[PDB]
């Protein structure tokens, strides 16, 4: 009774846990009450309970600091009880741990402990380890003496002492600066999926021994370098406690014949002896490339050796093998057969939200100035991966150190804590780092949950509603579709002039549905045809299936018809190798996988009619140039971020810019915004955009869609009636 | 109890100032 | 298994393979199972190394040695019967073979029931629903599905009660049931391994699903059923039974359903060949796949092998113009050859379909091939009503819906176009029902509105061409 499952917390605070209300009522405790936590090896912790809408009823959410003190790991269970008899302390003695007091001196109490405890009212217990972050260092402290016992709340009027040599870490506790799950920024969904696959086999091996179910024995992670493939594999081992063995392709292959096979076998034998264990094989495509792509006897032998060692995992109890590759189809297909590596997770590239999370993670210890805006950085760092974002944070820290601290400190090993903590990193230091760094993954496809909302689209009121009926209704009201024998549509094709919002429509529905948006462009479909690599069609649809829920957007759907000649071509049809594979993958996709396909074309008259048959992109929506009322909405929507002067007549502009697309109206607003900003900056060497700024912007703005292009689109739309 | 509610108010202030 | 033998050094792989046969003899009667056979004995053209060639020869000699190793049977498993050294299939050795393939909906249900024998299921669990939804799954996927569904239920209850120990109290498992939401959840997380494989099964299309065409239904029965239901009457009268029929006419009139429905009533395996496959074979110069298609049809007999979009290759070559040559190509040559070599008594019937018969090599229609031809026109007044009734057989329809009136309006529509109207009316009823909660049946207003969006897919220019062709054939 009163037992709760240990899981991660959103709140990072060293004394806060979160429960779901039904457990707070059964435990007879209220929001803000102090509770005691009973873990393993006669170890306890004291904390305050809050609540949120994310914790499940059976779980208790806590951070790493609390789990370390209780000597528990994610997936374990602890007892919780209220303790309303908690009172304030009088005197406590807190000392740092030697593991973190390396290269730092000075008055650690005034720099760390006093800001940490002063007006903080934190519950503490004798033996509690907690981490205080600042000055670009993470220093952990232990409570060694308290007048009240075993626990008390530290009030601002209590006496806190800190005298004595740093404490050597005990073998029953781990360093709080070790890699864990809270060091992984983007790809949180992928980490959650892996946790479900791995944490239980390793944390509770007794359940798999007794219950007739098979654990995963091999997980393949893939994505560009620098995205966290090795960080996840190590973080999982550190959190579950399994021994981590490191293998990499090129090192094993650099050995002589017979040595490469022996070394690979030894790693597996050591994992069994140290089970539970995780074997991580990096650059899997280098150690075990496709045999149909190899020539040498050693190349075929090392693949066979890995295949037998993977199969031997039925006898090697509690050993899970993880592997990392750049491309899921660059490894011998035998490795992905039932057993062996029967699970895989698409790590990919962090999106704008993930990039911000990574920047926040690698600034935990950094003191940032008020002018620092990490969201602005995350939006500028397109094509960057975690390896690049970490570099940006460290480089910004170094520049702040060289500007200030090198005028204070000597070329030595030890720096005063006060000097380090007095340093703040400004936005200029981050912008400098951005000029020095270069994205390592700029061309690879990035999957993101878009931030486009319905309020971002001017006009098209009926199309926005239509998409909700096409995408949300089949899963929000499935009983009505069954009742009337309706087959939900699998996708819709948009056609019309460019720059009218086709992209926003696909993103906006993905946004409200909280679905991943996958952008496929014409050049990808064109490359597949000419390079005779149509197998990449399966990769696209497989990404959608693994990214589900998602919206898979195929731009420039006409690119295939054009490649066949478009306006003229030969005497045949539009069918070809690439579209044949696309149609096959669509037909085999189930609507219950929460994958919706949206297409777009600027030449609908040449689209292979096959794509418009039932089961494919059977629905057709015309997106014309915005009309008078829509153009006004577009202009006003773009200006929501900047005050507009009363002398600006946006309705007049809409009445004049009759041939302008939504893309062209955006340039007008954005150009007028830039002009107003320039004047504002110059005034200090203004509060709103003036009519003069719009009139000047109109001197450069032009319509992108000609009159003849409009007639072509209108005549086609009329032809379809 | 009352000392715990003051501890909760301090924890809520720290979490909101840093997260918001 | 292949990897275990191939990973061994030269001389070790041959010795270990020989020992396996010696052990089977000493312990005879014995069975030797060689998994991943194609890893040890791949088609010769795929390997040139001295070590790989020797181990293949060693397997061949050990197989022949089974004349002395009494009571030893060697079984082997491969993914494709044509990926291995053809010498293995010589009289003796591995001359006998069995096609395991993939399970159908009935087999999948049986597999799910087996891997749930020990599982506690809730009253809401419906394994027939799962078996029908698990398209493209094999038994190993269904076993993984059962495991994943159990693991979800285990996390919900086993971790909730905190049963952390080396042993599990039997009482806990006895009350730990797996619900239908746990199977459906696991289905969303799983990924079929055989999604792209050819599916060969008896179709579920019945004659009641096809509106109109009463005479075509009877014609297919005479062509497909009578040659095997009354084989003595064909002999007595000297009849030469047709081996196939080609369907022609406007698109969207039921050509595919006709082929499936006759396969269903006859309980024959239906094999669907579509344009994309015919196009791939032509474009990629891989006409050898035609022989594999017909060979599978023979193995699956009795079966109906349906070649849709026969004109897709003619169109690829330019259709009406093309180059200066004729109507021959690599793929049609193999198709015609396999037709001529098809045994009358193998119970393999060929059905074709085209929308442009005028551009298909007429040789395909010679006696012994697709000698029968059936015209499928646009449905008439009584057929269109029958089509609407069939399409709506799965939904509630209000009594105010006048299907005869609607059929009279859609004079130029195909069956495919009548279906669009039915689905539009269903969508409108769904929209109305959902809005009422923010209705019990489809109302006439929903059909009348749908009628204003649907159009005929086949114009009068195409019907006249079809009629003239049909007239030429009498
Ligand atoms: N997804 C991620 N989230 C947070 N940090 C990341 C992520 N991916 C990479 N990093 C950081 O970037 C660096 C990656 O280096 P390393 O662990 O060697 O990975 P790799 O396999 O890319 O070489 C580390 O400092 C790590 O913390
Ligand atoms: N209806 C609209 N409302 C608001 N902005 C629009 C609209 N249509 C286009 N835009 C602007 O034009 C830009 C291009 O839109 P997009 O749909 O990507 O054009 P395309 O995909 O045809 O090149 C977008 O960034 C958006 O800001
Ligand atoms: N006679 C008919 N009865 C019922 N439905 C029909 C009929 N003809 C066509 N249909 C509808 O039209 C659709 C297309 O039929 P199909 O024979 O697959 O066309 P094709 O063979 O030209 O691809 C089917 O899904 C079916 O619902």
């Amino acid at each position: 009774p009163n037992r709760l499952i240990v899981d991660e917390a959103i709140n990072e605070d060293n004394s806060v846990v979160s429960l779901s209300q039904p457990k707070m009522d059964e435990l007879q405790l209220f929001r803000g009450d102090t509770v005691l936590l009973k873990g393993k090896k006669r170890r306890e912790a004291v904390c305050i309970v809050l609540s949120d809408d994310t914790c499940s009823d059976e779980k208790i959410r806590m951070n790493r600091v609390v789990r370390n003190n209780l000597r528990v790991r994610l997936g374990d269970v602890i007892s919780i009880q209220p303790c309303p008899d908690v009172k304030y302390g009088k005197r406590i003695h807190v000392l740092p741990i030697d593991d973190t007091v390396e290269g730092i001196t000075g008055n650690l109490f005034e720099v760390y402990l006093k800001p940490y405890f002063l007006e903080a009212y934190r519950p503490i217990r004798k033996g509690d380890i907690f981490l205080v972050r600042g000055g670009m260092r993470a220093v952990e402290f232990k409570v060694v003496e308290t007048d009240p016992s075993p626990y008390c709340i530290v009030a601002p009027d209590t006496v806190i002492h800190c005298e004595g040599e740093p404490i050597k870490r005990e073998d029953e506790e781990e360093s709080l600066n070790e890699v864990g799950y809270d060091d992984i920024g983007g790809c949180r969904k992928q980490l959650a999926q892996i946790k479900e696959m791995v944490e239980l086999p390793l944390r509770h091996p007794a359940l798999f021994k007794a219950i007739g179910v098979k654990p995963p024995r091999g997980i393949l992670l893939y994505g560009p370098p620098g995205t966290g493939k090795t960080l996840i594999a190590r973080a999982v081992a550190n959190e579950t406690g399994a021994f981590f063995f490191l293998i990499n392709g090129p090192e094993i292959m650099s050995k002589l014949a017979g040595e490469s096979e022996s070394n690979l076998r030894k790693a597996f034998e050591e994992a069994e002896k140290n089970a539970p264990a995780i074997i991580f094989i990096d650059e899997l495509d280098a150690i075990a490339p496709k045999r149909e792509k190899t020539h040498g006897e050693v190349e075929r032998r090392i693949v066979s050796q890995l295949l037998t060692l993977m199969d031997g995992l039925k006898q090697r109890a509690h050993v899970i093998v993880m592997a990392a590759t750049n491309r899921p189809n660059s490894i011998d297909p035998a490795l992905r057969r039932f057993g062996r590596f029967d699970r895989e997770v698409d790590i990919g590239i962090p999106d704008a939200t993930g990039r911000l999370e990574i920047l926040q993670i690698h600034t935990k210890n950094m003191k940032l100035a008020d002018d620092v805006d990490l969201e602005q950085v995350a939006n500028e760092t397109h094509g960057h991966v975690g390896a690049d974002l970490a570099a940006l944070c460290s480089e910004a820290a170094l520049q702040a150190i060289r500007k200030k601290m090198d005028l204070i400190d000597l070329e030595d090993e030890t720096i005063d804590a006060e000097v380090m903590n007095s340093l703040a990193v400004t936005m200029d230091d981050f912008r400098w780092a951005l000029s020095q760094s270069n994205p390592s993954a700029l061309r690879e496809t990035v999957v993101e949950v878009p931030q486009v909302t319905w309020e971002d689209i001017g006009g098209l009121e009926d199309v926005k509603r239509e998409l909700q009926e096409l995408v949300q209704y089949p899963v929000e009201h499935p009983d009505k579709f069954l009742k009337f024998g309706m087959t939900p549509s699998k996708g819709v094709l948009f056609y019309g002039p460019p720059g009218c919002g086709k992209t926003l429509l696909a993103k906006a529905i993905a946004n409200e549905c909280q679905a991943n948006f996958i952008s496929i462009k014409g050049p990808e479909l064109l490359t597949m045809w000419f390079g005779e690599s149509e197998a990449n069609v399966r990769e696209i649809f497989d990404k959608a299936r693994q990214a589900a829920p998602c919206v898979l957007f195929f731009d420039e759907l006409d690119s295939i018809a054009k490649a066949r000649g478009g306006n003229i071509g030969d005497g045949g049809g539009a069918a070809d190798r690439v579209i044949n594979q696309i149609l096959t993958e669509m037909d085999g996709m189930s609507t219950k996988k929460n994958v919706f396909i949206i297409g777009a074309t600027n030449r609908p008259d040449i689209i292979d009619p096959a794509i418009l048959r039932p089961g494919r992109l059977d629905q057709l929506i015309y997106i014309p140039l915005p009309d008078e009322k829509s153009r006004v909405a577009i202009l006003k929507a773009n200006l929501r971020k900047s005050p507009v002067a009363k002398d600006v007549d946006l309705e007049f502009l809409a009445k004049m810019t009759n041939g302008f697309s939504g893309a062209d109206l955006t340039e007008i607003c954005q150009r007028a915004c830039k002009l107003a900003i320039r004047e504002s900056i110059e005034s200090e060497i203004v509060p709103e955009i003036r009519r003069d700024h719009f009139e000047e912007a109109m001197r450069f703005a032009r319509r992108s869609v000609s009159d003849n292009d409009i007639r072509k689109y209108e005549m086609f739309a009329q032809t379809l009636q | 109890t009352n000392e715990a509610q003051m501890a909760a108010a301090a924890a809520l202030a720290r979490l909101e100032q840093k997260q918001s």
